[PDB]
């Protein structure tokens, strides 16, 4: 299974991924990408069952791709996860997506903003949020360390504290983790967490 | 159960001259609580909120294609909608998914903005009017909230003893449900004023 | 105006400039070229009677008929062009069914006459048809007795006593004249007016072969189509006056 | 003009490809039909352009139903469809109501075929006209024939095609409500051979069926010696 | 003038001037005769170049083992009709594991090319075409753009094609009883009648088509000409 | 197959020349009056009746939509019968949709929505039926017109067919705002006294009103009622 | 059939298309109505053909129309094929907000609408909505705007501009008297009935006279205002006194 | 659930229970079970409530129609032929056996099988329902070829009481219909009009 | 869910109980079961709430159209077509068993529509839970062409065993009187159960419950 975290601050999200991608009982990649840059100002996080990710993920990424060249400027990081939460709950049809996402996007008069979204569509924005069965043993310990003015060195210190307890408690080898910050002056990637 | 999968409890409870709703804020996935802002409760107009609780993205979804709906309507007519009408369009539109239900519940609370009459309903997941004269609970801990409702309402309250009343019937009904409660916002409507509140509550 | 016409207004079914529907004026003509007329008349207790035109001597006289039976209850008499004719009575038909497949009841004659006009309104409005240039109708209804309808290619229609093709007009005057001396302004013989009224404007006193009388009744309400001798009996009971 | 389409009315209040219609059907050659006492007979002049065409070649006799017979005058490629839309509107009888279908309703149902083109300017009114025989042990012997226009009627004896009066006049001299059709026979190849323009159009050939008692409901040919018989006896009629 | 556009407007004369027209296609087109024994049925046709280089269009399409045509006039019409014929011969093969007899697939042909003759905003085929089949029956000749279809003992249409119908009234009473040799010599006269007095029946320019009881359809080009093109005259 | 082009083209004037002749049909029907009253709506039209062969009790010209809303028309009877149905037919789908009589703006947004489509159609001429549309909701009365080019306007007393603009000088004449309906009937009847020509009964006449009550059209004793006065 | 086809989608001699031509003539004899964008909103000032006496006044617009929160619409043309075309602008209005929770961009609805109103020029066989609209409207990229389009599917953005009756000679005076980024709400009112006191020429000015309704931004709200019968009155006494004044 | 219809000479008898049961409480206990399709041709139902009331109205109609453009009094095989081509063409949701019977001009009393099929079979005497097993041996054993319409009113009263007797989901009154030239003469048997066999007492 | 019918001498009485139920729970206890139709037909519905509301929501519309239409006042079996056409139609998905009465002219008429769309033609009905109840006292009690008295008391009587009797059903009796001449639609008729007066009172005071945010909204 596949794990996923982000964390919200006062100006700048970070999130973070893990970079395996297995077969049933052994990995076939550990460079796996999961992290789609959707513009310049927004991440689309996207694990689940395989196929629907890529598929959804990439369907979702030429129409906000159109919608700048349409229009000439970008869509509002709330307008894409509404556009993104309104494909994936267009569910009671045949076709499921059955995806688990993290939209993290900078909006130029909002801020930073998180959205959460599990496979039935339900949107809920949150200050942090987590997905796998590791969001079950790391969520706590940012419902313990968290506050609203978290500047960005302990953001990171608290995202190592919980790849340590991924290291320490979870069964499954996850030991490396790629991790990007959304500014005002778009994406910043930084160096991979290794174990 | 599939309505109890992100748990969820809504009330309303008529006044004098005044209406009262309250939801709960906890988002839920089974076991795993996510985040404890989940709105529930939308303004549908001046003196009229609506709120839907169940699935916790039927309620989007429900409540995105209402907002379609109404605004055209208000749109077209050039008028605010009256609470009735809005009972109907919204029985519709579940019954359009009749055999692929929505799993939402949703319960009307507002003011005739010209009678200022105080009205007060709910709906089965595929769209039974129930029009009440006391209250209307919806969610996963109903029979707590028909228990606490059934003994504290009185007639003719005043909108302090309203909140009163509402609020330690929210307050006692989901702290005895497990995958509800984490906070609770209540609506206080009023015909010159609307009161937006949230309580202390249980955190477990 | 007094006569305009602009383009295709006289080919089609458009606005001249004065608004006549000059196809739907001239499908009236069409009345008129079956060369035949049938007269229709109600009491307390409704009558149609239309000649019977054998030309040719080869002719099963059988299957020669311009009285329909729509439904049990329903009858009716067509003028105009015979094709036209049987196209709508299959049609009145198939309506007086359908109603009584929808709502459980048999059909009234008004609500038959108007959705026959409702049909034939379309052809005067859409433009790649004709309108069907041909009906009269006769029933109990339950509360007002004896029922008489007549519907045109124009797609109007509710009558006393009424005249259909070529002599119409004299028909019409006729039976506007008679009506003023009958109490009531409502007629009493019924089978006999409508023969006195055919053979006044064609000026024939028919043989009991030429004419063809349908009638409904409070007796009975089924539409009953009569025998040679019992048309024979009242064209010679009207004979000794 | 006034004639260019079969959905305009004239002024007068004539529908004029209909009756220009009317004047294709007696462009072609004579069809006579009689009933009698316990059957139907049709006789075509059938025409042969060429002595390089086959016998049989442009049939005009068509079966429609196996108690139904079918003649026919006019544009054959129109007459051709007709006889297919006759036979499958009589299958889809059998098919639905269990019985062979009347001929009233037959008739009833083709020419309301007829009539459904005579009102669109999206399609031509068909050139031709036909009649319908048939006989059965409850339903006695019918025939009827259809106009171009679509109306139908029940007839004692018939006659279509461009000698249309005068086969009609020879018909109305003979007692057929009385006669075997053995005798039918030799009396319609009379009226055949009285009607046949020698001049104008040469090579021609006779072609007679007989629906009826005789064949016991069964829409057949006339065999060969009886064919050639009534051939030897209307030919030493004409003289 | 005005009833000469359309194929669904009667002229006042009781025709449709527009279908007559269709005749003419026929009535210029590069001419070819049939005829048959009790045993073969021989099509001969004259090959079409554009002059020369453009080697000799095919007139005799191969349209089953049992059944050839010939065209005279639009040739994707023709092409039209030979699917059209290929598609139903396949479909009583696949359905009733016999081949189609000729007779009901010329009736067939005659009710499709009829429907265009009577619907508004079409044309009626501007082809005619002889067709060459064996079945249980026998050899059958058939001619066709009206929709009538016509049963023929030989027949010749196309371009000035009243000579080789001369021809074929004159020398019919032969044919039943000559052999497939003698019959398709029969036919070579019958459009060589028809020809340009310079021009003589070469391996270029004249195609044989030939079915008989125990041979299947073959049409004969270039090389397998050259017996039949030998004792002619 | 039914056509698909336009019969309603631009003339270098810019008209649509088809309407402008469907107004003139309008204009050739029989008579029609509407006033707004201060409680209610009157409607009353002539009955183009001669021939006394006709039984009246078999057309209405005032038709009913719901229980307070109803038109009444000048020019081709046939196609008033068909928005007449069309009318009835909307009103029941809002009827499914909101459970609430129409409102009578609502009703003619999408009458005058279906006299549009037919002039711009393919193969479909426009109607020849101008309408009067008259409701009572919110209190308060209404009166519409709609034309057969689609366009409606709201009217306080108004009047169409034949002579409408002699009509629409005694209408301007006669009207005061406080009139009461039974005063409105009167001034009605006094409006199409002018081009009635032939002796007025009840049998030629046709009057509905519109008030809290409900619509409902006047039976020919209270015709007579009114009639005798005039 | 060939006969009656009038074929409104084919060219011209010259490469016109005569319906949408003759559209544009029945639109010059349309209403006069402009639109003036100023730095705190944007007005629209039309005259209302609504003039006989008999009249209702039922609605609180006769050409504006709402078609979202955030902005209005005129109509000038035929009366139906402007209800029709708003219609459509209300249903792509809130196709979008459905589609993306947030108001549309004031561009994509016009040009939505103009691709409408260019597939029924080329093919269908119809004959083409014979109608202009001004489009005003507010959103948080740029802002009050203003569009004007017609019935070829064209739109520009404009600062002042005029349609209907006497179009040239009331934009040749918003030429004239335009203070390019410093106009109010009160002196752009001042200048749009000082333009509508000289297009006016049938009825010289009375009292009901206009329709005139302005869009602002109060608190975070848009909020599109119909100005009432006593505004309009005092603004027009204001006019007539500005009028006074002009000479000495 | 016993209906049954027997042909004599000249015109036919049906019979039928009353009681029409829902599991084991009896929902109606007056169930009139002779539904008339024309004049003299009448259906039974047995089955499905549901279905054998549905197509009986499209077989009405499409009867009805045609009796109308034929100008005659429809045939029973046709009636028979529209519930075989019916019944047939929606045989897997549909649960019904009908037995239609009647008489016609031209072939006199008939009565024709359709079983849960749509095919079509005429029979001297058709049994039908749940409780027709009960009298399968009655029938055969009693049936004498040729029974006057009294012999035959007696028969179909003794046939029907003896398998409202055995059967439970079957009881109530007899309504019979004897349907001839003359018309239709429908009556009813209630109480101790209906056929008394003692029970086997000691 | 206890509703009742009776054909008496003028016309036909309806009956119904008022209690709601969802899972094992009152819902509701004043829900009406006897819906307007037509002005003389009323359609009591039985089974699912929802299927049923729409339903007679849809075939009154339907019944408004046609009334308009002919003029006249609708009969009962143009109602009992629309309701076994559709309910056919759906095949029995709709969960509403009906009660389709109303008089018409040629006189009262009782009709119960199963939802698979069988009809029977009844004297009286009982549908619902407490069907069974009911149906012993009509089995007990009634008589043909009875007073309109004496037909109100045996419907009362019928729901009141029908409420004692079953869990399903409760705390009021709707009546319906239909008639030629009269159209009483008695709401309620008879209340037989009452609710207890309440020993203590619990009035919270203001200050009582914690309060964490507030916000005044004005409005006009």
């Amino acid at each position: 299974m596949e794990y996923l975290i982000g964390i919200q601050g006062p100006d700048y999200v970070l999130v973070a991924s893990d970079r395996v991608a297995a077969s049933n009982i052994v990995q076939m990649k550990d460079d796996h990408d999961k992290m789609f840059k959707m513009s310049e100002k927004i991440l689309l996080l996207c694990v689940g069952e395989a196929g629907d990710t890529v598929q959804f993920a990439e369907y979702i990424q030429k129409n906000v791709q159109l919608y700048k060249m349409r229009n000439g400027y970008e869509l509002s990081p709330t307008a894409a996860a509404n556009f993104t939460r309104r494909n994936l709950a267009d569910l009671r049809s045949r076709t499921p997506y059955h995806v688990n996402l993290l939209l993290a996007g900078y909006d130029e008069h909002e801020g930073p903003a998180l959205y959460y979204m599990d496979y039935l569509a339900a949107l809920a924005k949150a200050p942090f949020a987590a997905h796998g069965y590791g969001a079950f043993l790391t969520l706590s310990i940012l419902d313990r360390y968290y506050t609203p003015t978290i500047s960005r060195e302990r953001a990171v210190e608290l995202l190592r504290k919980c790849l340590e307890e991924l290291q320490k408690r979870f069964i499954l080898n996850l030991p490396t983790f790629s991790v990007r910050i959304i500014d005002k002056n778009g994406i910043h990637d930084l160096d991979n967490i290794s174990f | 159960s599939i309505m109890s999968y992100n748990g969820g409890a809504v009330m309303a409870m008529k006044g004098k001259n005044c209406v009262a709703i309250a939801a709960d804020r906890r988002f839920g996935i089974q076991a795993q609580m996510v985040t404890t802002d989940f709105q529930k409760i939308f303004p549908m107009g001046d003196r009229l909120y609506i709120g839907l609780a169940g699935l916790a993205t039927d309620v989007q979804t429900v409540a995105q294609r209402l907002k379609f709906r109404l605004n055209l309507y208000e749109l077209k007519e050039g008028r605010q909608i009256k609470p009735y009408t809005l009972m109907s369009m919204v029985a519709n539109l579940l019954y359009e998914k009749r055999f692929g239900p929505y799993y939402t519940e949703p319960v009307i609370a507002g003011l005739d903005p010209k009678t200022f009459k105080p009205f007060i309903c709910s709906l089965d997941l595929i769209g039974c009017p129930m029009v009440t004269d006391d209250f209307v609970v919806s969610g996963t801990c109903a029979e707590q909230m028909y228990g606490m409702c059934e003994s504290l309402w009185e007639p003719n309250m005043d909108p302090d003893h309203l909140f009163e009343t509402i609020s330690q019937a929210m307050l006692n009904a989901v702290d005895r449900d497990a995958v509800s409660g984490m906070g609770v916002i209540v609506h206080i409507i009023e015909k010159d004023k609307i009161t937006t509140r949230t309580l202390k509550a249980r955190m477990d | 105006s007094r006569g305009s016409s602009a383009g295709f207004d006289r080919h089609i079914t458009i606005f001249s400039p004065e608004g006549r529907l000059y196809q739907v004026e001239y499908a009236f003509k069409a009345i008129n070229q079956g060369g035949l007329t049938s007269v229709a008349v109600r009491g307390k207790d409704a009558v149609i009677v239309t000649q019977k035109k054998v030309p040719d001597k080869l002719l099963d006289s059988s299957t020669v008929t311009h009285l329909f039976k729509i439904t049990e209850n329903i009858g009716c008499v067509m003028t105009g062009m015979t094709a036209d004719s049987r196209s709508q009575v299959q049609r009145a038909r198939y309506e007086a069914a359908n109603w009584k497949y929808k709502y459980g009841y048999e059909i009234p004659v008004d609500m038959l006459c108007k959705r026959i006009a409702d049909i034939s309104q379309v052809y005067t409005q859409n433009a790649e048809m004709r309108p069907l240039g041909c009906m009269i109708l006769i029933g109990i209804d339950e509360e007002q007795g004896p029922q008489v309808y007549k519907c045109d290619p124009a797609g109007y229609y509710g009558f006393k006593a009424t005249a259909a093709g070529v002599k119409q007009t004299e028909s019409t005057s006729f039976l506007e004249k008679k009506v003023k001396k009958k109490f009531d302004w409502t007629f009493e013989q019924t089978v006999e007016t409508a023969i006195t009224c055919l053979s006044t404007v064609l000026s024939i006193d028919f043989k009991p072969s030429e004419i063809e009388v349908g009638v409904v009744t409070v007796e009975n309400p089924k539409f009953r189509i009569l025998t040679e001798a019992e048309i024979d009996a009242h064209l010679v009971a009207l004979a000794e006056r | 003009g006034y004639d260019l389409s079969a959905s305009t009315f004239s002024p007068d209040g004539r529908v004029f490809q209909v009756e220009y219609a009317m004047k294709a059907v007696e462009n072609s050659s004579t069809a006579i039909g009689i009933r009698c006492k316990d059957g139907v007979v049709f006789g075509v002049e059938k025409l042969v352009l060429s002595k390089l065409y086959e016998e049989g070649s442009n049939k005009r006799l068509f079966n429609v139903d196996r108690h139904v017979g079918m003649a026919v005058a006019g544009l054959l490629a129109d007459a051709r469809s007709l006889a297919d839309i006759a036979r499958e509107e009589a299958s889809n009888f059998r098919s639905n109501f269990g019985y062979n279908i009347p001929l009233k309703h037959l008739a009833d149902r083709v020419a309301m075929y007829v009539h459904a083109y005579t009102l669109y300017s999206a399609v031509r009114p068909f050139g031709c006209s036909f009649m319908l025989g048939s006989y059965s042990v409850n339903d006695g012997a019918q025939l009827y024939m259809i106009d171009p226009s679509g109306v139908s009627y029940g007839y004692w004896g018939c006659a279509i095609g461009k000698a249309r009066q005068a086969a009609k006049t020879e018909i109305e001299k003979l007692q057929m409500k009385e006669m075997t059709c053995r005798d039918i026979v030799k009396e319609v190849a009379k009226i055949i051979y009285i009607v046949h323009d020698e001049v104008k159009d040469k090579a021609f050939e006779l072609e007679l069926s007989w629906v009826g008692e005789l064949t016991n409901g069964r829409h057949e040919i006339v065999p060969k010696d009886i064919r050639e018989e009534a051939e030897k006896y209307a030919k030493e009629s004409l003289k | 003038n005005q009833y000469d556009n359309d194929v669904t407007v009667w002229s006042p004369q009781g025709r449709i001037h527009q279908i007559e027209y269709a005749m003419e296609a026929v009535k210029q087109g590069s001419a070819t005769v049939g005829l048959k024994s009790k045993t073969h049925a021989v099509l001969v046709a004259l090959k079409r170049a554009q002059s020369e280089l453009a080697a000799h269009q095919k007139k005799i399409l191969h349209v089953d083992n049992h059944i050839g045509i010939s065209i005279a006039g639009l040739t994707a019409d023709a092409r039209l009709l030979c699917n059209f014929m290929r598609q139903e011969c396949l479909d009583s093969r696949f359905v009733f594991d016999r081949p189609l007899p000729v007779s009901r697939l010329v009736s067939l042909i005659g009710s499709k090319t009829q429907i265009p003759t009577q619907r508004y905003g079409r044309r009626p085929y501007g082809v005619g075409l002889l067709i060459a089949g064996y079945d249980d029956m026998g050899p059958h000749i058939f001619q066709t753009p009206s929709a009538n279809y016509f049963d023929c003992r030989a027949m010749s249409i196309g371009a000035r094609s009243q000579s080789a119908r001369t021809y074929l009234e004159r020398h019919m009473s032969e044919f039943m009883e000559c052999n497939l040799n003698e019959l398709v010599k029969h036919g070579l006269r019958a459009l060589r009648e028809t020809l340009p007095a310079e021009q003589d029946l070469t391996t270029k320019n004249v195609s044989i088509g030939i079915v008989g009881k125990d041979l299947e359809f073959t049409i004969y080009d270039d090389d397998d000409v050259s017996p039949f093109l030998e004792g002619l005259e | 197959r039914g056509y698909s082009f336009s019969l309603t083209t631009f003339s270098p004037s810019g008209k649509l020349v088809q309407i402008e002749y469907a107004l003139a049909a309008v204009a050739g029907g029989a008579p029609s009056v509407g006033i707004k009253a201060a409680n209610g709506v009157v409607l009353a039209t002539e009955k183009k009746q001669k021939s006394i062969l006709y039984d009246e009790r078999s057309v209405h010209k005032v038709e009913p939509i719901t229980k307070h809303i109803g038109l009444v028309y000048s020019g081709m009877g046939p196609d008033y019968r068909v928005l007449v149905h069309r009318a009835r037919k909307l009103a029941q789908q809002y009827y499914l949709v909101y459970q609430e009589p129409i409102p009578t703006a609502q009703l003619v947004q999408r009458v005058a929505s279906v006299m549009q489509e037919y002039t711009q159609s393919g193969g479909v001429r426009p109607f020849g039926v101008s309408l009067l549309i008259c409701g009572w909701n919110e209190g308060r009365p209404y009166l519409f017109q709609s034309d057969p080019s689609g366009a409606y306007f709201a009217w306080k007393a108004t009047a169409m067919g034949k002579n409408y603009v002699n009509g629409k000088t005694f209408l301007e004449k006669r009207y005061n705002e406080d009139l009461e309906l039974e005063d409105a009937i009167h001034t009605a009847i006094l409006t199409l006294k002018e081009s009635f020509e032939g002796q007025m009964t009840e049998d030629n006449i046709e009057v509905g009103i519109c008030n809290e009550a409900g619509f409902r059209r006047l039976t020919p004793t209270e015709v007579k009622d009114y009639l005798a006065a005039i | 059939s060939r006969r009656y086809d009038s074929r409104t989608t084919i060219f011209s001699p010259e490469g016109r298309l005569y319906q949408v031509e003759y559209a544009m003539e029945a639109i010059g004899h349309a209403g006069t109505c402009l639109g003036i964008l100023a730095n705190d909103g944007v007005l629209l000032a039309a005259e209302r053909r609504n003039i006989h006496k008999l009249l209702d006044e039922v609605f609180f617009s006769e050409k504006i129309y709402k078609l979202n929160e955030d902005m209005a619409c005129s109509v000038a043309g035929i009366t139906s094929d402007a209800n029709v075309l708003t219609n459509e602008l209300r249903l792509i209005a809130q196709r979008y907000l459905l589609q993306y929770q947030e108001p549309i961009p004031c561009e994509q609805l016009v040009t939505a609408l103009c691709d409408i109103k260019q597939a029924y020029t080329q093919f269908g066989g119809k004959r083409p909505f014979g109608v202009s609209l001004l489009y005003i409207g507010w959103d948080k990229h740029y802002g009050f705007q203003l569009y004007q389009s017609d019935p070829s599917g064209n739109y520009g953005g404009w600062k002042a501009t005029c349609i209907g009756n006497n179009s040239a000679a009331a934009v040749s005076m918003l030429k004239q008297d335009y203070k390019e980024g410093e106009m109010t709400l009160k002196s752009a009112l001042a200048l749009a009935i000082k333009v509508l006191n000289k297009t006016m020429d049938v009825s010289k000015l009375s009292a009901e006279k206009v329709e005139i309704a302005t869009l602002t931004r109060e608190n975070g709200k848009t909020v599109i205002r119909v100005l009432k019968q006593k505004e309009v009155e005092q603004l027009i006494k204001k006019h007539e006194e500005e009028e006074a004044k002009a000479e000495r | 659930t016993t209906i049954m219809a027997v042909q004599f000479d000249g015109g036919v008898v049906l019979g039928a229970d009353s009681r029409t049961t829902t599991g084991s409480y009896i929902a109606n206990r007056v169930t009139d079970k002779l539904t008339p399709i024309h004049d003299r041709i009448f259906c039974c139902r047995s089955g499905s409530a549901a279905d054998t009331q549905a197509v009986a109205d499209a077989v009405t109609y499409q009867l009805g129609f045609h009796s109308i453009e034929l100008n005659e009094p429809p045939l029973v095989h046709t009636a028979a032929s529209l519930f075989k081509e019916m019944c047939y063409r929606y045989r897997e949701d549909l649960m019904a056996g009908i037995i239609i019977a009647g008489w016609d001009p031209q072939e006199g009393g008939q009565v024709y099988s359709v079983p849960m099929g749509g095919m079509m079979v005429r029979q001297s005497f058709a049994i039908g329902g749940s409780g027709s097993s009960y009298i399968y041996g009655y029938v055969d054993a009693t049936y004498r070829e040729g029974m006057t319409k009294e012999e035959c009113l007696q028969f179909t009263a003794n046939a029907l009481a003896l398998a409202m007797e055995r059967d439970g989901s079957s009881g109530g009154v007899i309504r019979l219909a004897a349907i001839a030239e003359s018309g239709v003469e429908r009556q009813v048997l209630l109480g101790d009009q209906i056929p008394k066999f003692a029970v086997a007492t000691l | 869910t206890t509703i009742a019918g009776v054909v008496y001498k003028d016309g036909i009485v309806l009956g119904a109980d008022t209690r709601a139920t969802e899972g094992m729970v009152v819902a509701d206890k004043n829900c009406s079961k006897i819906h307007f139709i037509s002005p003389n037909i009323y359609c009591c519905g039985a089974g699912t709430a929802a299927d049923t509301d729409m339903t007679t929501q849809l075939i009154s519309s339907n019944l408004e159209l046609h009334s308009l239409s002919t003029g006249r006042l609708p009969r009962v079996v143009t109602a009992n077509r629309m309701l076994k056409q559709m309910l056919f139609r759906y095949q029995g998905y709709i969960g509403a068993a009906l009660v389709l009465g109303g008089v018409d002219v040629t006189g009262p008429h009782l009709y119960s529509i199963y939802p698979h769309g069988s009809t029977d033609k009844l004297p009286y009905v009982t549908m619902g839970s407490g069907s069974l109840a009911a149906m012993a006292v009509f089995e007990d009690k009634f008589r043909p062409d009875m007073e309109e008295e004496e037909a109100k008391n045996l419907v009362s009587e019928a729901i009141a065993a029908g409420i004692f009797n079953d869990l399903g059903s409760g705390s009021n009796i709707d009546l319906c009187v239909i008639s030629k001449n009269k159209l009483d639609f008695l709401r309620p008729y008879t209340v037989p159960n009452k609710k207890g007066t309440r020993l203590g009172r619990y009035r919270c005071e203001k200050g009582t419950t914690a309060v964490l945010t507030e916000k005044i909204t004005p409005l006009e």
